[PDB]
């Protein structure tokens, strides 16, 4: 056959892959972590959005740290040979490097290690996407007026916010980042490479949202999401028939 | 608006 | 006039911008840091590569931590009003979050803060690119067979290696990452959006390089670079006449 | 090959 290029991940396997959504709304009282009003709106929006991208969506609600680890271990041990990609969405409290189960923290490194190129062989060479709506610290952005492959290769972290910063969630509309991510996937998943979709998400969050608070400390604050790419190819959710 |  | 889109940064200002290259090869004996053989090859390759992209390149060699801070402060206080973008390349030892001057460390946060949207007003809304060849830790990748905008917006960090990992430099050929970055910029800067160029860099480093060492600890190791994007638009180094 |  004619000249061939391989600048993009093969996304025409029989299945697009799993979309695991971990939706942590209610936390154990002893942790002192507040309920995350609005996160169900996020979880429902993600379920529909990735359903239309033909992902096999699994929604899990209010998981302990132990349940999060066991779920991700179990998922990593499935046979993904017929799947193009893997997506995990984490909706919870967090700090830098950490996502919270309902009763305590989980290292993000422990979650993502289960999917290393050497530990999940049926996902080696395939994009592994981790989409994280959670705080990364307590900073606030005041804004300004205007033969082998590496085991860490082929991961993408779509973080809702910059390192060190809070992330914003609206109790009625859902989180700024997940709202914007789903809108941009709905509009551009049949049109744009994934990094370009995520860049539109960056602009939408950065330009269309500002916090409103009776507390001057938390009022009029802004947010920029953070794309972390170890991908080795372009990622398009569509393929050519 | 709330923070996570 | 007709329908208008603004999905990409305006790169047709009179000047493309500064390219500051900090090339730290020789360190003060008291620090105990080794000389970085091969880094001059990197610095020369970057100078030529960004010269052909029409950047105003400034090469600085063997700067102390004090000189690095003073240089970046001074650069941030220049009038960039007629410049499209800003590029800083750091070639040195490092650890997570840190680049070394010849006599001690500098927080990357301190360097990049000078260019925040609220602190460098003539670069607000313009892409600020930080390209970092330096270690981020001591891990080794064994590989596997096959109205306001946020102050942190519009930064891009092109890291040579994953968080927590060593980065590899060849004493004769230069660093894996800088070698590959310059090659991909030479080949695709007139063809591809910058995130897609950097993705090709990820694949080139991940597939074409493996360490050779008489020390089994350091032998047969691999590397994946790490793209961190807070950009709000697509970045093309060319523009339409 | 050397590390940084
Ligand atoms: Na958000
Ligand atoms: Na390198």
């Amino acid at each position: 056959s004619g000249i061939s290029l391989d600048n993009s991940y093969k996304m025409d396997y029989p299945e697009m892959g799993l979309c695991i959504i971990i939706n942590n709304k209610n936390f154990h009282k002893s942790t002192g972590m507040t309920s995350r009003s609005g996160t169900d709106v996020d979880a429902a929006n993600l379920r529909e959005t990735f359903r239309n991208l033909k992902y096999e969506v699994r929604n899990k609600n209010d998981l302990t740290r132990e349940e999060i680890v066991e779920l991700m271990r179990d998922v990593s041990k499935e046979d993904h040979s017929k799947r193009s990609s893997f997506v995990c969405v984490l909706l919870s409290h967090g700090e830098e490097g950490i996502i919270f189960g309902t009763n305590g923290p989980v290292d993000l490194k422990k979650i993502t290690n289960f999917f290393r190129g050497d530990r999940c062989r049926s996902l080696t060479g395939k994009p592994k996407l981790f989409i994280i709506q959670a705080c990364r610290g307590t900073e606030l952005d005041c804004g300004i007026e205007t033969h082998k492959i590496p085991v860490e290769a082929d991961f993408l972290y779509a973080y809702s916010t910059a390192p060190g910063y809070y992330s914003w969630r609206n109790s009625k509309d859902g989180s700024w980042f997940i709202q914007s991510l789903c809108a941009m996937l709905k509009q551009y998943a049949d049109k744009l490479e994934f990094m370009h979709i995520l860049t539109r998400v960056n602009r939408k969050v950065a330009t269309e949202f500002e916090s409103f608070s009776f507390d001057a400390t938390f009022h009029a604050k802004k947010q920029i999401p953070c794309i972390i790419s170890m991908l080795t190819k372009e990622l398009y959710f569509y393929h050519l028939h | 608006d709330e923070v996570d």
